[PDB]
């Protein structure tokens, strides 16, 4: 019924990951805070006030951040939801996010992902440009996406046999046809091609 | 209509609890596989879920990387969602809450979701209930009658589910084709690393 955070600023975390960008919003939750211990008897009741609270911040942070001059693009937008307190357990917040997050519809669902956190003195973007473990693990990441170790995987030919035997017995081909045919279509994508069109 | 997943064969006594609970849904068919990856659970196709834990989250390896490093980039190989399940002490809210935002930055993915759960059997429970009503499917129908060519699939390392959604619309034939003529009803099931292993299988020259 009304905005119980208070959003103090929104920064770029600038060297997290290549295609996305990642916005930290602090966020006051004194206010939150205080209304659920003095005014809220039941966890039940508070859980729903809460997730409600949540949609109202979630709509509010990606609104202010879609006018403000910073272009996603093509870049994944991730909005870091940054509390100066959490009161309870992360575990249920991360909980209570994407419920919060499973009722929305509108474009702040599906433009953007959310993470909560709480504020810290460390600072997170000297921290990602200096953690070498972390810059290893997205150079291996790509590495690893864009690569395929053929050792893993048992030979293609006994595959690429198998296929053939099956063409050429599913379509009538003797034998003494394999040799002409094989010599005019020479891998699976021509050879199968050639026989469903 | 009997939703479908698959739980890691190596994983399965120390999920015996949530599996219990799991195999109460009447509705629910939990398929026992050996497949690469170190995921706890295949949600669909091409969505896995992989239980870590935060201690351990900084621990260095031998060969230099991280605990968790290889597992998580092979998991990006062939699932499309990698949903990662941090359990952690509720103690590291209070002595060390920076782990939690250095976890989730360090994972940071479009392909990632990364979930802090305590230590309980009820969180995991209950996050996996969650993902099965939103992500699981069943896989009634069948266009491919010739087991062996579900072996063909398999042995290009393709999960159960991917070959069964696969095989949900095409036989073996028509997603080659389809793959070649990339339609992307086909493309879109398959990662980029599944998708060059195909168009290898499809372009080797004899």
């Amino acid at each position: 019924s009304e905005f119980f955070w208070d959003v103090q600023k929104i920064q770029e975390i600038s060297n997290v990951e290549e295609h996305s960008v990642v916005k930290c919003v602090t966020v006051n939750t004194s206010r939150l805070i205080s209304q659920l211990n003095e005014e809220l008897q039941d966890e039940e009741s508070g859980v729903n006030f809460i997730v409600t609270q949540l949609q109202l911040l979630i709509n509010n942070v990606y609104e202010k951040i879609q006018k403000s001059p910073g272009v996603p693009a093509h870049r994944s937008l991730m909005i870091n939801l940054n509390f100066t307190r959490l009161k309870f357990s992360i575990a249920y917040w991360d909980i209570l996010l994407e419920r919060s997050l499973d009722l929305i519809n509108g474009p702040s669902k599906t433009g953007a992902r959310y993470f909560i956190t709480e504020v810290t003195p460390v600072d997170r973007s000297r921290y990602v440009e200096n953690n070498q473990y972390f810059l290893a693990f997205k150079a291996n990441q790509r590495l690893t996406r864009n690569s395929v170790d053929m050792d893993e995987f048992i030979d293609f030919e006994i595959l690429i046999k198998q296929i053939i035997f099956d063409l050429f017995k599913k379509n009538g081909i003797p034998d003494q046809d394999f040799e002409a045919i094989l010599s005019r279509f020479h891998n699976l994508e021509s050879l199968v091609v050639a026989f469903n069109e | 209509e009997n939703k479908c997943i698959a739980v890691n064969e190596n994983k399965v006594i120390e999920n015996q609890k949530v599996i219990q609970s799991l195999c109460k849904n009447s509705h629910l068919d939990l398929i026992e596989q050996s497949y690469f990856g170190e995921c706890d659970f295949i949600i669909n196709h091409s969505t896995c879920v992989y239980k870590i834990q935060a201690s351990r989250f900084m621990q260095l390896r031998n060969n230099g990387s991280l605990h968790y490093d290889k597992a998580v980039n092979d998991l990006l190989t062939e699932f499309q969602r990698v949903i990662i399940i941090v359990e952690f002490s509720e103690i590291i809210q209070d002595v060390d809450p920076d782990l939690f935002w250095k976890i989730k930055l360090y994972l940071l993915n479009s392909r990632v979701d990364v979930f802090f759960i305590h230590e309980t059997t009820d969180f995991f429970i209950d996050w996996m209930k969650y993902f099965i009503a939103r992500w699981a499917f069943s896989y009634n129908d069948e266009k491919e009658k010739n087991i062996a060519n579900a072996d063909i699939l398999l042995d290009l390392g393709f999960n159960i589910l991917l070959v069964r959604k696969i095989f949900q619309t095409y036989s073996l034939e028509e997603f080659f084709m389809a793959i070649i003529k990339e339609e992307s009803k086909a493309v879109k099931m398959l990662t980029v690393s599944q998708m060059t292993r195909l168009k290898k299988l499809l372009t080797l020259e004899w």
